[PDB]
């Protein structure tokens, strides 16, 4: 039931979609 | 990032400090 | 008693170039309290030829190298006497001094020499070596005394 | 509900119990307050620099709590009254202790364990001696002050609705007498006040440990969901077992608990055996009995083949004698404290010990077997007294032809010749005269870790600072040359003008054992002939059988865990046909004093080194130097120190003989004893009943001569076991000839002061078993020694070996490790590395049967104030840290107190916190682990208080080197000229060679620099660096606090050489496919459910440990070398092999190693290992941060080769060092996945095919392998294979 | 600190292997 | 002669250097069968010869052999471990009195 | 059970590195405690042949 | 230089929506 | 959907380093969330042939 | 005792990485005290030729080390004289140096190197190579010294 | 020629380069037996020729040679050490007066 | 969330399996 652990490079992609 | 130029030829280009200064 | 000369089994050449004896661990041993009385049992069986004979004393308390038994068959075959006139050992120890010799000649730690066994199954029944020495003569036979002295 | 939530709610109540009113919030990372001081003000008041009245005005307003300095509130601690003034309580335990109060007029002056003596006003000088004795006996130094320990128990007992009896009697003591002792908070050794008994700190330690052990077991019974502990058929609550034992061990704790230890450990060790149906845990291993490759199976119940043997003459006498050891102990407590309680709960249990079964498959029986072994630690550490008693060699056993004493000697002598031959076959001999001075410091240093010794020295250092003796291993860098000379070797120590001194150090439970501190004139001749015995027996791989003749496998001396190191006890106790006979020698070392051992050992090493007769050490032959070490009169007459034997007289006898026959100056007289010149006039007029004074001799009894095999010798642990093997093999002989065919011997093994055989008992008959057992005890009595029937056990289903208990194929654990006290006053100069060890200690404790939720709360209690009070400066209200100036309004009530947040135990390491995880203790939390633990959606209820305080942790302490108070030119270089390797010595012969070799990548290890780094490495110790740079770091710690930012960041990778376990966030990690659903089997029951479910769904370790990284592979192979591994590490050798470029030939690699002062015999394997691993080597290292160094993790299957194939799936194009960081991330994640109850899936590294996120992986792997800062310094070679392979593989 | 090739390393190793043989 | 013809070079030069160790395994085994496991509880010759044709023909008019279950990777570990009988069995000298 | 010399699986079987195979993986890979029990079944069925 | 992940994660509603859209 | 053993491509297709081809790139490289949907279309046309 | 160059082996014996062998591993591995004292016995028997002959030790493990045995089989055929007019070898050592050589010639060979065996089966009984070089020459024969230095 | 027929290329390329070093150690040995070790204590010619046939036939009427023991790995170390006589014996010139 | 009571339910089943 636990989700797939993302990497840092996908975690830097979602953090810029809220600004850009 | 270019492998056989950035880790090889930049040693050889920066070997100018070996022959001219000494 | 008198021990042999310590220069018999060892020759020194320069300082560190020394010759190694084959039985080096048995020369550097000492008899205990029990194993010194058994030397006096042997020399009391040689001075009186037919009157005192010997046996094996099988006990499990001792714990020796297997190489001690295999070297004690070669020594016993040229120290005692089971000839046609008297005997120093019983008819049982003559058998147990052959299986000691039978296991010594076949346990080869160098490159193996060839060996042709005979048809029977008695100990010391083969033709060891290149020149094929008949090893059947070293089995005991109390009417002629073939393996031992005499 | 949760663990982090209710843990912090209790710790916040502790600080508001320890202080009256403090606004301590959770969200703040720390709280800062001030404390009042008056002693350092009164010194300033003596000099007269005053402005305002300090004493009465500050103290009144602090009690009214209104005033505060610089905005920060200032307050004092709560008194000793108000800790338990919230409720009153009366108890019979306090009435026993006040009845055990003894006056001054009854005492024995040199008892080994202290009684309860009353303090009295206007005390005499003998009561001052008891005040001297109490300050030296019950030192309860440690982590946390004992006052706030009692606030922790008082806060916890209100929550769990249970009142422990240790809290009951302390509350009964507080309301009658207010404060027993005034303990400081900066240091934990100082205490001066003493109410109605001197033993109040040892009472309060015994009361707190009785409170902790009750809070352990009541919480553990809730964990296994039971209401009582079962013993066969009946049920007993374990709180009743502690309460009857605490009353019994009350009126004299250190003597009663010492004598109850032997019947308690024997009762568990004979519990389950003898019952008619016997349940075991099936296991099978190799055909040797000492096989450690054990795998486990289901349970089964077999019939007992020995159900009738226990009605013999042996087992009925052993249980009857063990009852008398209790009955002599309880009748001693009836007389001392006037109480008539007879311990009825335990005596009902032991009356039927051979009959009632013990089944490990229930939780209730496994708990009680581990509970009675954990009850021994109730009195804390054992600080004791030993009187210096001589050999009294007029009563030891003469060599008779009746007994077998002379056969012990010739069989001890033969076993030394056998050990020197088997070490010669393994290329270990004594060290030659060429290499004497170069191996001297090698063996003196690493055996100082084994058995440390002493020689007085003046340790001088200049930039004017003088250091004292400082007894360590660097003494031989000063006087290494002159200890081996003519006159230093020809001195014997029977005269009064020269002697050696005993040194005392305490143990966890037993009596205080003294360590002999022998001189170097007797050690370095003893050390040279001991060397091939020390390194050969540390090879733990061996086969044990009596019909095998090799001494190297039988005797063991001394991978980390004790479950995998003692699996033989779990296998052999499961077999129905193994009948182990394990004997022990009461008073062993006093029976080594006979000539059977020492004369037999000495003529063994004489004939062994007789082939080495020609070689000489500076003209000294081997026969001469074997006498300088041992001596026919050296150890036969050695005068040893200790406290001197003191008598007690009246003062009228002293005043008429004072100036006539009393001297001073030779030997030091204790604090409350009067002196006397000789001992002949001392024992002459000695007897008295009032004992109005105490006398002590100085020159009559000069010292005490002993001929005893000393523990301070270098040959102590080896020669104790050769004599143990010699007494063992005669026992083999006599039993085989007295009763032939009975009791064959399948295996044997010998450690010092114990003996264990794994025998197959043949006949089951009681009339013929006692003929065997009496022949054992008569053989050991004919061998001079003495065995005890109440401690020696011969039982089939019970195996114990060196404090490791096993019963019926399962693990009965014990945790006698203390948590309060220690063997030296604990300095916290590295606080962050301290509680990292304290977490790894409690992991071993919870794996041995402790409760998980309680051991979590102790570590949250520690992490608030491990390092609080060590301050000397004052801060500003505007977030500014400075050194305070000596002013009138800044020196009074000014010491800062820093209470850390209790959730700093979960903030990961590198973010100023400690890396323990709230889900399990054995899991550590790194920086990437905190990111993944908050990512898992079912940790949000647990990690909610940890999320709001993650970055708010203030930084910790550290000790570093300094350019000030550093170098001194000539202390070490005197011996460093006489000591170097022959490769190194040739470099120092020519100054041209020393210029060619500094151009090599030796760098900081050049032959002109190796001496200076060697002296700076020796000076990391306490009295030279830590007591001198203590002024330095306080000026540097203020800089680190104001420069600390509260913004935090997880960083992929590390500095340009090393990588961490955070390399695994380069990729996505998924979880695909169910593995299986089988619960595994394991011999260790009594585990917490956070630890059981990891051992259930993941089995134990069945294979060998992995050789994971290059760095740990070096430290295994650098371990064979001796001096350098304490000084140089695996890091500096790996930068030399990195700076050398491509390794070009093997012979070029060995010659650069021996130039780095490495031993020649070990450097040839380094070049063979590294040039085989050259084509897979990469310029990377690894920082594991200790994810598997604990005991419970190495007992698990994870981090092995077979683990990675069935759980991990990594892409093929990963270099081996990158693979190691992945698999070390994998073993932590699969541990957390099992501790949550989540289904076990095979995790796989996931990379898609689009080039937009593939290029970012491709850029990072080029950045880690070839960093930018390392190519500008010309270090990365383009000709390395794994540097050329990276560019083509991933795109 | 610069990297050194094969010839710059074996020629500095041939000299120091000689002086180790002179000490014997 | 097959592995050197199939092309497997390194996997055939491995077996040529394991050959003296391959012979000392079956030397110690032939010591055990010939002169150690020799009791009246050994199978007679007129029943030992009929163990292979009864396995082939499938006739079960005699005692079946005992089938053991091994794993695939156990065969590689069997090739790298021989047998050295350290402790010869302790019931050998008493055995002719036990059978009698 | 004794193991052979580790050079017999080093100078001929893993000698050509940068190339794996079926045999080259099986070198190393130390046996479990369960599979070492299965070697005892092999050497038991070799001593009693039929 | 290298890259660094931030401290503040108000994306913990978005990333739980991202990984649940994968599953 | 069941993947094969990882030792299939580990001893044939990437058995040697310093050699890359069209196959040795594609091993590993697990599919995205949309390319796995195209495998569902492959196994639908295989069950309904014409 | 004077060693050769370090470039006498690095250009030809370890001349390419990613292929090991019996000669590459024995490079490096500097001698201990005893293994250099045995070199003192080699050069003493080479100065008095017929009067001092030498034999091999019976150490365990080292004879089971195939890398030590193969490289000491080829070297002994270039260093010692056995046959002709004198000898430096015993009858037993010169046979052990042949089975070391037999284990090295057909150590690792593909089907390109055609090896036709002989009808006698003893060591060094094969024609090897494409030119079919006879290898029965290098077997020891003390009557004339066919293999060794003389 | 044999080592190149069996394909041992990089082991017959090493004995070729060691050949100008192997041929000087047998002139350093030849200069010792012919010049230094020529004394009255050397073996005569009518006994030196009769040493090889007396070892083959197994006869023992003359004195046996001294048998020394070397190791297996000592053969490889002997090939890489020459013998430079850096110090001639200190009783070489006095030697005729001791014998006379 | 995570419940410490469900983890014991997979332990009390195995302890009942030993009986």
């Amino acid at each position: 039931d636990s989700g797939p652990l993302l990497s840092v490079f996908a975690l830097q992609e979602i953090m810029q979609k809220v600004r850009q | 990032s270019g492998p056989l130029l950035s880790v090889f030829a930049l040693q050889e280009i920066m070997q100018k400090v070996r022959q001219v200064q000494a | 008693y008198i021990a042999p000369n310590p220069r018999i089994s060892s020759i020194t050449l320069t300082q560190r170039i020394t010759t190694t004896g084959p039985f080096a661990i048995l020369t550097g041993s000492t008899p205990t309290a029990q194993q010194l009385n058994d030397v006096r049992k042997i020399y009391l069986a040689l001075m009186f030829p037919g009157q005192i004979i010997l046996d094996l004393k099988i006990d499990p308390g001792e714990r020796m190298d297997p190489a001690v038994r295999m070297v004690a068959g070669v020594v016993g075959h040229l120290l005692f006497t089971a000839g046609g006139r008297f005997t120093n050992l019983t008819q049982n120890m003559a058998r147990q001094l052959d299986i000691a010799l039978n296991d010594y000649l076949l346990y080869m730690y160098n490159t193996r020499v060839q060996v042709n066994y005979g048809p029977t199954g008695e100990p010391l029944d083969f033709q060891i070596g290149r020149n094929q020495y008949d090893c059947n003569v070293f089995r005991a036979d109390f009417a002629t005394g073939t393996g031992y002295n005499g | 509900v949760a663990i982090t939530v209710q843990g912090a709610q209790l710790i916040k109540r502790v600080v508001e119990r320890f202080y009256p009113g403090i606004a301590f919030n959770i969200n703040e990372g720390a709280c800062y307050i001030y404390k009042f001081s008056d002693h350092i003000r009164r010194i300033r008041m003596k000099h007269g620099t005053k402005y305002r009245r300090q004493a009465e005005e500050i103290i009144r307003n602090i009690s009214l709590r209104k005033e505060r300095l610089y905005g920060i509130p200032v307050l004092d601690e709560v008194e000793w009254k108000y800790v338990f003034d919230g409720q009153t309580f009366q108890s019979y335990a306090f009435e026993v202790y006040v009845n055990s109060i003894l006056p001054w007029s009854e005492l024995d002056p040199e008892e080994e364990f202290l009684r309860n003596y009353r303090v009295s006003r206007e005390m005499t000088e003998v009561e001052k001696f008891i005040e001297f004795r109490a300050k030296n006996e019950m030192q309860i130094y440690g982590d946390i002050p004992i006052k706030v320990w009692c606030c922790f128990i008082n806060e916890l007992s209100a929550e769990l609705k249970h009142v422990p009896l240790g809290m009951q009697v302390m509350a009964d003591f507080v309301n009658r007498f207010d404060s027993p002792f005034h303990q400081g908070n900066r240091d934990l050794s100082n205490l001066e006040d003493f109410q109605v008994a001197y033993t109040t700190p040892l009472l309060f330690e015994m009361c707190c440990m009785e409170s902790i052990l009750e809070f352990n077991i009541k919480m553990r019974m809730r964990e296994e969901e039971i209401s009582a502990l079962e013993f066969g058929d009946m049920k007993v609550d374990p709180v009743g077992l502690l309460r009857e034992f605490f009353i019994l061990c009350l009126p004299h704790p250190k003597k009663i608990n010492n004598v109850l230890r032997a019947p308690y450990s024997w009762f568990v060790k004979m519990w389950g055996v003898g019952a008619d149906p016997i349940v075991v845990l099936q296991s099978t291993a190799g055909d040797d009995r000492n096989s450690k490759d054990v795998f486990y199976d289901k349970f089964r119940t077999e019939p007992n083949r020995y159900k009738a043997l226990f009605r013999s003459s042996f087992y009925n006498e052993s249980r009857r004698m063990n009852e008398e050891k209790i009955l002599e102990a309880v009748k001693y407590s009836q007389k001392l404290g006037s109480h008539d309680r007879r311990l009825p709960l335990f005596e009902k249990m032991l009356k039927t010990v051979y009959t009632t079964p013990f089944y490990p498959h229930k939780s209730s029986n496994m708990i009680l077997a581990s509970f009675l072994l954990s009850i021994q630690t109730i009195t804390g550490y054992g600080r004791a007294w030993v009187k210096n008693v001589s050999t009294e060699f007029d009563k030891q056993l003469k060599p008779n032809p009746s007994n077998l004493v002379q056969d012990v000697s010739d069989l001890t002598r033969e076993f030394f010749k056998q050990a020197y031959v088997e070490a010669k076959e393994r290329r270990e001999e004594i060290v030659k005269p060429e290499d004497l001075y170069t191996s001297m410091l090698r063996l003196a240093r690493n055996t100082s870790s084994g058995f440390s010794t002493e020689i007085y020295v003046k340790k001088r250092f200049g930039p004017l600072i003088k250091i004292n003796s400082r007894i360590k291993a660097l003494v031989i860098f000063t006087k290494g040359h002159t200890v081996f000379t003519d006159e230093e070797l020809h001195k014997k120590y029977n005269s009064v003008e020269l002697y050696q001194t005993k040194g005392s150090r305490d143990v966890p439970i037993k009596a205080t054992r003294t360590i002999y501190s022998i001189n170097l004139s007797v050690l370095v001749p003893q050390l040279i002939v001991t060397l091939p015995l020390n390194e050969y027996f540390s090879r733990v791989g061996g086969i044990t059988s009596p019909d095998y003749k090799k001494i190297g496998g039988k005797v063991i001396v001394g991978t980390g865990s004790r479950v995998m190191d003692a699996a033989d006890c779990f296998r052999n106790s499961a077999d129905r046909d193994i009948f182990t006979i394990a004997i022990d020698y009461s008073e062993y070392d006093t029976h080594l004093t006979r000539h059977n051992f020492r004369t037999g050992m000495l003529q063994g090493i004489r004939e062994a080194m007789a082939p080495y007769r020609d070689l000489r050490y500076e003209g000294y032959t081997l026969e001469q130097i074997i006498d300088f070490g041992y001596g026919e009169g050296r150890v036969a007459n050695t005068l040893w120190n200790g406290k001197r034997r003191l008598f007690k007289t009246t003062f009228d006898a002293y005043i008429r003989l004072d100036e006539s026959e009393r001297d001073k100056g030779s030997f030091k007289v204790p604090k409350g004893v009067l002196p006397v010149s000789s001992v002949d006039v001392a024992n002459r007029i000695a007897v008295d009943k009032g004992f109005d004074t105490l006398i002590a001799a100085t020159d009559g009894s000069d010292l005490a001569l002993i001929d005893t095999h000393l523990s301070g010798e270098n040959s102590t642990l080896i020669a104790n076991s050769m004599h143990n093997m010699a007494i063992g093999t005669l026992m083999q002989r006599e039993v085989g000839r007295e009763q032939p065919g009975v009791l064959t011997f399948l295996s044997e093994q010998y450690v010092g002061d114990d003996t264990l055989f794994y025998t197959k008992l043949h006949t089951t008959d009681t009339k013929v078993f006692d003929k065997v057992a009496a022949s054992i005890f008569d053989t050991v009595a004919k061998c001079g020694h003495e065995a005890s029937p109440s401690k020696t056990m011969m039982t089939p289903y019970s195996v114990e070996k060196t404090q490791t208990h096993a019963k019926q194929g399962c693990y009965v654990p014990q945790d006698r490790m203390m948590i309060i006290s220690s063997e030296r006053r604990k300095d916290i100069e590295d606080v962050q590395g301290y509680v990292r060890s304290q977490v790894q200690t409690m992991i071993t404790k919870v794996s041995r049967g402790f409760c998980h939720d309680l051991a979590q709360l102790i570590l949250m209690l520690k992490t608030t104030f491990i390092g609080a009070w060590k301050m000397k400066r004052t801060i500003k209200e505007d977030a500014m840290y400075r050194d305070r100036k000596f002013d009138s309004n800044d020196e009074d009530g000014f010491t800062l107190i820093q209470i850390r947040n209790p959730l700093a135990l979960y903030v990961p390491i590198g973010w100023n916190g400690y890396g323990a995880h709230p889900a399990a203790l054995n899991i550590v939390m790194t920086e990437e682990m905190y990111v993944d633990s908050i990512m898992i959606s079912k940790l949000d209820e647990i990690m909610a208080p940890i999320r709001r305080i993650v970055h708010d942790i203030p930084p910790c302490w550290n000790e570093t080197q300094g350019d000030k108070r550093g170098l001194i030119s000539a202390t070490k270089m005197s011996f460093f000229s006489k000591m170097a390797r022959p490769a190194v010595q040739a470099a120092l012969s020519d100054p041209q060679i020393i210029n060619l070799v500094e151009e090599l990548p030796l760098g900081e290890f050049s032959p002109g620099r190796i001496s200076r780094t060697m002296m700076h490495s020796a000076l990391l110790k306490e009295s030279s660096a830590r007591t001198l740079l203590s002024s330095g770091y306080e000026l540097e710690y203020q800089k680190a606090l104001n420069s600390w930012i509260t913004q935090v960041s997880m960083r992929l990778g590390e500095e340009s050489g090393v990588i961490s376990t955070s390399y695994a966030k380069l990729f996505d990690v998924y979880f695909e496919g169910e593995l299986d659903g089988a619960p595994h089997m394991f011999p260790d029951q009594n585990l917490s459910p956070q630890f059981y479910i990891q051992k259930m769904m993941i089995g134990p370790r069945v294979s060998s440990r992995v050789r994971n990284s290059y760095v740990d592979r070096i430290d295994v192979i650098l371990r064979k070398d001796v001096v350098m591994r304490g000084f140089i590490t695996a890091n500096t050798i790996l930068n030399v092999i990195e700076k050398l470029g491509t390794n070009h030939s093997v012979g070029d690699l060995v010659t650069v190693f021996t130039l780095m002062n490495i031993e020649t015999r070990v450097a040839e394997e380094l070049a063979e290992y590294m040039t085989s691993e050259k084509i897979r080597f990469d310029a990377l290292k690894l920082l594991k941060k200790g994810i598997a160094g604990d005991e419970f993790t190495m007992s698990l299957n994870v981090a092995t080769q077979d683990f990675i194939d069935t759980y991990l799936a990594y892409p093929y194009q990963l270099t081996k060092t990158e693979v190691d960081a992945i698999s070390l991330y994998c073993t932590q994640m699969i541990m957390l996945r099992a501790a949550l109850g989540l289904p076990k899936k095979k995790m796989k590294i996931v990379v898609t095919d689009d080039a937009k996120k593939r290029y970012k992986i491709r850029l990072q792997r080029f950045r880690t392998h070839v960093p930018k800062i390392k190519v500008l310094k010309k270090l990365i070679d383009p000709n390395r294979m794994t540097v050329r392979n990276l560019e083509n593989q991933f795109v | 600190g610069p990297l050194l090739s094969v010839f710059a390393l074996q020629e500095i190793m041939q000299k120091v292997r000689q002086v180790q043989a002179d000490y014997m | 002669r097959m592995l050197v013809a199939a092309g497997k070079d390194s996997e055939a030069a491995y077996f040529r250097s394991m050959l003296p160790f391959h012979m000392v395994r079956f030397a110690r085994i032939n010591q055990i069968i010939n002169e150690d496991l020799h009791s009246v509880f050994s199978l007679p010759d007129d029943m030992f010869n009929a163990l292979l044709p009864d396995l082939i023909a499938g006739a079960h008019q005699n005692a079946d052999p005992v089938v053991l279950d091994v794993s695939w990777i156990s065969l590689w570990f069997a090739f790298n471990r021989s047998f050295e009988p350290t402790h010869r069995n302790e019931m050998l000298e008493v055995a002719p009195l036990i059978e009698s």
